[PDB]
């Protein structure tokens, strides 16, 4: 009864058998932006159906040393569907997401991700050079890796220089092999500002962290995709102008 | 009172629905625990899956009429099931006569086989012609011989008196001859298909024909001759339509796949299975 | 509103239409109600 | 509680742990004939617990390479038990049959069989000949197999010249490995006549086709049987005479 | 009314606690299918 569920938004859908509930992200829901604290005065257009709905990104396929991967989610949607050519047309942006996560494995096949959404994920640079102006940065590619994701050079500290074992304050679930097959969050809109450009800005990671390893016996298959599922949620846009996708 | 033990519904109902189902609006739903797109196929249930739970549909008022599929409509079109050579001027001969199947051939016997049991009245028309298709002002008889009433054995044969006998005089020249039949079975429905024998008694196995014939669909036989008391001279040909009115059908079967051999038999050969589909370059390329 | 011009009645026409349906019976022939929203086992 | 049931008839009765449901043929059950329906004067015998009970025929051992099975009911119980004596000694003959088919197998087997109840199943031949009189006919045993089943040469077209795909039209039941071990069918009298000879016509057929194949792994057992077990339902017999088996 | 799509909380709430909580007296449980132990994390 809570096991099995099913999501459905837009056109698409989705059904687990394995699932364990749901995280509602700071036990709020996503909603509109209210009168009060809206800024800009133009009329913000409300797509509903053609933007909000589940998209899928290309899948990684995780081996007994993998490290763990990453998004940025106002980014990884930005070349691809109907959303992501409202967020090149338009100056503003707000909604919330939908978030799955999708591992499957045999009871035969143990180990433990960890999926958790930590808004304002800000990567490092990594060396030890204090000096301001030599000091190593991020890249380009590495900071907003788009729908092919990164993966962490050291998980241990997240690329953050924070501890991973402190991960759990943010809203997060694990998927457990023997447990569940998939992990469930929905974030709401969060940020200092009602609206924000979606091209510049990305207001929440998502990282997904093999905490215990993938460990299998010899005839078992080899091959376990990890596959990410993400629905914006509520969405709205503003500022209309020519397409800058950069 | 002196003996306790001696002291001792159905699941669905129908109804009546005039036009096409309509559409009701619906929203995303995220929770848990419901869960519309799950079925299970092995209960030997369809899927109850319907639009409005699997995605978000508008408010949609059909006005479709589902009128023209029911099966009355469906046999209200008239079919040919059978045709009946007449030769008067070769040799002795004289008369035609048509043993009543309407197995003769294929479109309405596939028609009429995607279902078990038939009950219905029918309206038999008959269009007369020459082999050049030219018609000529020569009268002709059509008498029904129900089962065992005894046939016409030539053209003169006291069998055309018909003091019992139906029959239906009408000029070639004049338009077709129609009549309408009741469900004359002795049982209460038709049956297209029976699994069994006729009679009791050994069944060999090296020669079954009496295997599959139901006796009840035997219907007798329809004569035809050309009144005068000398032979003509011409060749003629009567094809027999058939509409097949106020329907009844029960206990659908699935249509026939294969090329049917015979009439009376569902046989088939088994080295040139047609393999009901067309063939196709690998899977994953739709044409 | 139809008419026989005969006194015997399979003697008439298509005689009145109807609409009635139960593939309850065919879609759903089993004992233990299925609710549609609900998992089957 | 729905894959748990337990069935009773007469002195027999039948417990399964993983079943699905139950199916109920055309959504009626079994009756005695009406007095309305009724033509024959005779008053009929209705013997209830001595014949209306669960009989158990011999199983059929299911290789990979196996076509699928088939009965005809008013024919395999007309040899055995104290209803197939009611049978010979009595012209007429109706009843309903609940039908239950039984495959076991282990979590690491996978195969499906499709359990189908199809009224006057009429075998055919098999042959290219147009000619009726030097045409093929089916054999009286491959008609009338008995107890011990014919098997089928072709099962894609069910040997009827009629597509395999098309058999859910009929009261059906799949038996899937990994979802049930049993499947269970309740047949009502169906013909186009009050009653009928038991022992010259059969009323249906049950069809066990192997779609998907038998698969399973080195060292698993190998001996997979199929057992059919059916039972005689709310039965009545009447024209009282000698006994005809044939 | 001429087209209809076009016609259309939160989880917890705080509360005030001005010192830290108590604890209230309990006694041994035996029974079944109670488990304050067991957790999903
Ligand atoms: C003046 C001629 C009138 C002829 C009236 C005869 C009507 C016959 C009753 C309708 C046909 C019954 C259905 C036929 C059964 C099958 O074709 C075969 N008997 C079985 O193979």
């Amino acid at each position: 009864s809570d096991r099995v569920a099913q999501l459905t938004v837009g056109n698409s859908s989705i059904t687990t058998q394995e699932a364990a509930n749901i995280v509602l992200a700071y036990g709020e829901w996503p909603e509109y932006c209210p009168d009060t604290d809206a800024t800009a005065v133009d009329k913000p257009t409300r797509p509903d159906v053609s933007v909000n709905r589940f998209y899928t990104l290309d899948s990684k396929m995780w081996q007994e040393n993998s490290t763990g991967w990453y998004w940025k989610f106002p980014d990884v949607l930005n070349k691809t569907g109907v959303f992501g050519q409202n967020a090149q047309f338009h100056y503003l942006y707000r909604s919330g997401f939908c978030l799955h996560v999708q591992c499957n494995a045999s009871k035969f096949h143990q180990g433990a991700l960890l999926v958790a959404v930590i808004p304002e994920f800000v990567i490092a640079g990594r060396g030890s050079n204090t000096k301001p102006n030599e000091a190593p940065h991020p890249g380009f590619t590495t900071t907003f890796p788009g729908t092919t994701g990164a993966t962490f050079h050291d998980p241990y500290v997240l690329d953050s220089g924070v501890p991973l074992s402190q991960a759990l304050i943010y809203p997060h679930q694990w998927v457990n092999l023997r447990t569940n097959n998939c992990a469930t969050v929905i974030v709401p809109y969060i940020n200092a500002v009602p609206f924000d450009s979606a091209i510049n800005h990305s207001n929440f990671g998502l990282v997904v962290v093999p905490v215990s390893p993938l460990k299998y016996s010899s005839g078992a298959t080899t091959a376990i995709p990890i596959t990410i599922t993400i629905a914006p949620l509520n969405s709205e846009f503003g500022g209309l102008r020519q397409a800058v996708s950069q | 009172d002196p003996v306790e033990d001696i002291i001792h519904r159905a699941i669905s109902g129908a109804t009546n629905v005039e036009s096409a189902a309509d559409t009701t609006p619906s929203s995303h739903r995220l929770e848990t625990g419901r869960v519309p797109a799950l079925q299970a196929a092995e209960t030997g249930a369809t899927s109850n899956a319907t639009d409005e739970n699997m995605i978000e549909t508008r408010c949609v008022i059909n006005r479709n009429g589902v009128l023209e599929t029911t099966i009355n409509h469906f046999f209200s079109r008239s079919g040919l099931v059978g045709v009946v050579n007449l030769t008067d001027g070769g040799d002795t001969t004289g008369y035609a006569t048509w043993d009543i199947d309407i197995m003769g051939f294929v479109q309405l016997r596939r028609k009429c086989e995607m279902f078990t049991y038939m009950r219905f009245n029918a309206e038999f028309t008959f269009v007369t012609t020459t082999k050049s298709g030219e018609a000529r002002p020569y009268m002709l008889q059509y008498m029904y011989v129900p089962p065992g009433a005894p046939k016409p054995t030539g053209r003169d044969a006291f069998q055309w008196q018909t003091a019992t006998n139906p029959s239906v005089f009408v000029k070639l020249t004049d338009p077709p001859a129609q009549v309408s039949v009741p469900f004359m079975s002795p049982a209460s429905a038709y049956q297209w298909f029976y699994d069994g024998y006729p009679t009791f008694g050994q069944h060999p196995e090296t020669s079954n024909t009496t295997y599959g014939l139901c006796p009840n669909n035997m219907m007798g036989t329809f004569a035809v001759r050309v009144v005068s008391r000398e032979a003509s001279q011409l060749k003629l040909q009567t094809r027999v339509y058939m509409k097949l009115k106020h329907v009844r059908a029960w206990v659908p079967r699935p249509i026939r796949s294969q090329p049917y051999l015979l009439k009376n038999f569902p046989n088939y050969d088994s080295s040139k299975i047609t393999n009901s589909a067309r063939d196709r370059s690998s899977i994953k390329q739709a044409n | 509103t139809n008419i026989n011009y005969y006194k015997d009645s399979y003697a008439a026409s298509a005689t009145r239409q109807d609409f009635t349906q139960d593939p309850k019976k065919f879609t759903q022939p089993v004992l233990d109600s299925i609710r549609e929203l609900s998992a089957p086992l």
